[PDB]
């Protein structure tokens, strides 16, 4: 009924928990489950629906009103309008989502494997020891750019390389 | 990176499933307003009777 | 004027929030199904911590939570009038849940 | 009943009043140690002092401060409490380090920041050296204590022995002591360690004494408090002994009238 | 280690050829544990 | 809900509380305001009780609340007091406990 609804709500909180952001979200949450339990306090709430003439018509001796009220009450049995009011934003504001979820998990999945498929390199081929310098040039001519550069700057000092490589010094 | 990256895998499916629900409770509590209009007619009927 | 020790002060901290718990407005019964979980928080000191002002507002909103979610949980209380070792884990993670939020 | 009731909370008060009693004479008798004490370790202190004062020294800022361990010791320890908040609008965001528990749970309410280091156990006993020169030694290694170029030590000066004022000191520090005006009339070393040195020694022999100070002025302070808690219990007394013998003539009364209501009858 | 805290430890060695008297050996004996205390945190209450 | 003793207003108020609160509709009210006779009043409990002994004996589960029995006492003293019966402590006939009991 709501249980299912709120099961699968609140399991959503928790999970909605991983993901970053939810500032609006929670007032979201707030009023659907506001309303929801409004509505089922509402239902608990409720009397009968017409007079209950078997009782409370025979004490009364000034007749013809319990009549004429439930006649008001059976002219009103017609309530007012009701419709799914939300039936073209609701499917709108969801086509829109549903893109942008899509467009999302799409992502992370190519992604995923991506990273996969990285793990994998780095496991397959794990260079430590050897493997040409000539070839850490080929495979990033970055190397080439700032040795150019620092030989183009006139500086042989390379920053970084000394925090954590040593330098062997007499002074 | 995997783990940052599984955690809105699994998020991106299923958060539609409550966005589609979430929205379809509100147009319950639409229907809801009906009853409450009943109820309130019958509670007046129901009291005026008592007092006459 | 006794400088109390920490070990004293757990049982004092501990106490005052079941005192808070007791307190009920005049023509305001309850339903024992939900009286169960409210001691089972106090008794298993997951209110000790919560701050002692908001304690009446933790009651209010648990009692909501308890409504919202594990409405099935508080038939089952109706209906056994025993906890079982189910009930006891349900109520113990539900509990847990509603520390915080 | 009235009379039980009246009477059992008499008999609470003559516990009280006689604990009381007891509590004041116990105290002048911790009293004559404490100043004993006192003495010695002022004219310690005194030696130090002539140095720096020739020396003419002159001192992020630091702040000790020294009290009771317990109650019971009077107004010691709110006081200073009280004077230390008033001194830390003076600096705002020194780190107070609080030998004494009345001291450190009051200050540890107002800016739970401050409070850095804290020791226990120091007030049960009189002062020793031992416990303030491993307070001095972890005052270095954990706070890092000539970091500091102010450094500033709370206590209670006993200024009479019916009184004690909350009282602070400044405590010189090692950069200061190298650039002082005078350090040169005096005459040591070029491979002296005299400044890591001296102020550690200082550190130690200063503080020692402060709490020479403190423990005396909490003993007469107490001894003050005990005193006047016995004149208001007997006050006490005095009411509640009203009171129990106007009920126990009432409780005959009472049985009179029974008595003869059940004989007229 | 500390100067002072040098100073410190051989003053309680000194006491050890022996005659001494208990107030001595009371000044030589410490009774305390320092609380150090994080910014109102508080790491171990270790015995100084 | 026996209610022996107390002002007629009180009582007014209290079976409107439960008109309020639509708990009248199982209830008996059984009342003796404080104007009403010492003897109605040391009476009061006492019919109280029969009616909820038709419960009793119907097999029915039912509980009575005896709200003041303090002022039962008081009505057994007044009485006592005019039957001219010696009176007991604090002039409280010796039976009251007698009375109180059963």
């Amino acid at each position: 009924a709501k249980s299912a609804a709120n099961k699968l709500d609140w399991a959503k909180v928790i999970s909605s928990l991983r993901i970053t952001g939810s500032t609006a979200t929670q007032l979201s949450s707030f009023k659907k489950r506001n309303d929801e339990a409004r509505r089922q306090l509402l239902e608990l709430q409720s009397q009968p629906t017409e007079v209950d003439f078997s009782h409370y018509r025979s004490v009364l001796k000034n007749t013809s009103v319990i009549d004429k009220i439930e006649s008001y009450v059976k002219q009103y049995k017609p309530v007012k309008i009701d419709a799914s009011k939300q039936l073209q934003v609701i499917e709108s504001f969801e086509k829109h989502a549903m893109t942008n979820a899509k467009e999302t998990e799409s992502l992370v999945s190519k992604e995923l494997k991506d990273l996969q498929s990285t793990l994998d390199n780095i496991q397959s081929a794990r260079p430590f020891d050897e493997l040409t310098v000539d070839d850490l040039t080929k495979i990033k001519p970055e190397i080439d750019a700032k040795v150019e550069e620092m030989v183009k700057k006139g500086k042989w000092d390379v920053p970084g390389y000394k925090d954590r490589f040593g330098n062997l010094n007499v002074m | 990176r995997i783990d940052s990256v599984s955690q809105l895998q699994n998020v991106a499916e299923t958060t539609k499933v409550l966005f589609d629900v979430s929205k379809e409770t509100v147009e319950l509590e639409s229907e809801a307003f009906e009853l409450k209009q009943k109820v309130e007619l019958a509670h007046e009927a129901k009291a005026v009777l008592d007092s006459w | 004027g006794s400088d109390l020790d920490a070990s004293t002060k757990q049982t004092l901290v501990r106490g005052e929030r079941l005192t808070q718990l007791l307190k009920q407005n005049q023509y305001s019964p309850l339903a024992t199904e939900e009286q169960v979980p409210l001691i089972y928080a106090g008794v298993n000191g997951h209110l000790d911590g919560i701050e002692l002002s908001r304690i009446g507002e933790f009651e209010s909103s648990f009692l909501s939570y308890l409504k919202s979610n594990h409405n099935e949980l508080l038939t089952e209380i109706r209906e056994k009038g025993e906890l079982s070792k189910e009930l006891l884990a349900s109520l113990k993670s539900a509990t847990e849940s509603f520390v915080a939020t | 009943a009235t009379l039980k009731e009246v009477e059992m909370r008499l008999k609470s008060i003559k516990n009280i009043e006689k604990i009381t009693k007891t509590m004041k004479i116990v105290a002048s008798t911790r009293l004559s140690k404490a100043e004993k004490a006192k003495i010695s370790a002022k004219k310690m202190d005194e030696a130090e002092q002539l140095f720096y004062k020739n020396a003419e020294t002159k001192n992020k800022e630091l702040i000790v401060a020294i009290t009771s361990d317990k109650g019971l010791c009077g107004s010691i320890h709110s006081q200073l409490a009280k004077a230390v908040r008033r001194h830390l609008n003076d600096q705002p965001n020194a780190d107070i380090v609080t030998i004494g528990d009345k001291i450190k749970m009051q200050l540890l309410r107002t800016h739970p920041n401050n409070i850095k280091l804290s020791i226990n156990g120091i007030g049960k006993d009189a002062p020793t050296f031992q416990e303030s020169a491993l307070i001095a030694d972890k005052l270095l290694s954990v706070m890092k204590a000539g970091t500091y170029p102010k450094i500033s030590i709370f206590y209670n000066d006993p200024v009479s022995s019916l009184s004690f004022e909350p009282s602070e000191k400044p405590i010189f520090n090692a950069k200061t002591i190298e650039q002082s005006p005078s350090f040169g009339k005096f005459e040591i070393d070029t491979d002296a360690n005299v400044p890591r040195d001296l102020f550690e020694y200082t550190l130690a022999n200063q503080m020692l004494t402060a709490m020479a100070q403190g423990y005396a002025a909490e003993i007469s302070a107490r001894r003050n408090a005990m005193d006047n808690a016995s004149k208001n219990a007997g006050d006490m007394i005095n009411r509640y002994s009203i009171l129990y013998n106007r009920t126990r003539q009432a409780v005959i009364t009472n049985e009179l009238v029974d008595i003869i209501t059940g004989a007229s009858s | 280690i500390s100067y002072a805290a040098y100073l410190n430890v051989a003053a309680q060695a000194i006491r050890s050829t022996e005659l001494q008297t208990a107030s001595v050996l009371n000044r030589s004996q410490t009774d305390a544990f320092y609380t150090q205390y994080k910014n109102a945190s508080e790491p171990t209450p270790i015995t100084k | 809900y026996v209610a022996v003793g107390q002002k007629r207003s009180t009582v007014a108020q209290l079976v409107q509380t439960l008109e309020q609160h639509d708990a009248m509709k199982y209830s008996i009210i059984v009342a003796a305001t404080a104007s009403e006779a010492a003897p109605l009043q040391y009476l009061a409990p006492f019919t109280a009780a029969s009616i909820g002994e038709w419960f009793r004996d119907n097999g029915k589960h039912a509980l009575i609340v005896y709200d003041d029995l303090s002022k039962q006492a008081v009505a057994y003293r007044q009485l006592s007091l005019l039957l001219r019966r010696p009176p007991g402590r604090e002039a409280y006939p010796g039976d009251v406990f007698y009375l109180h009991s059963r």
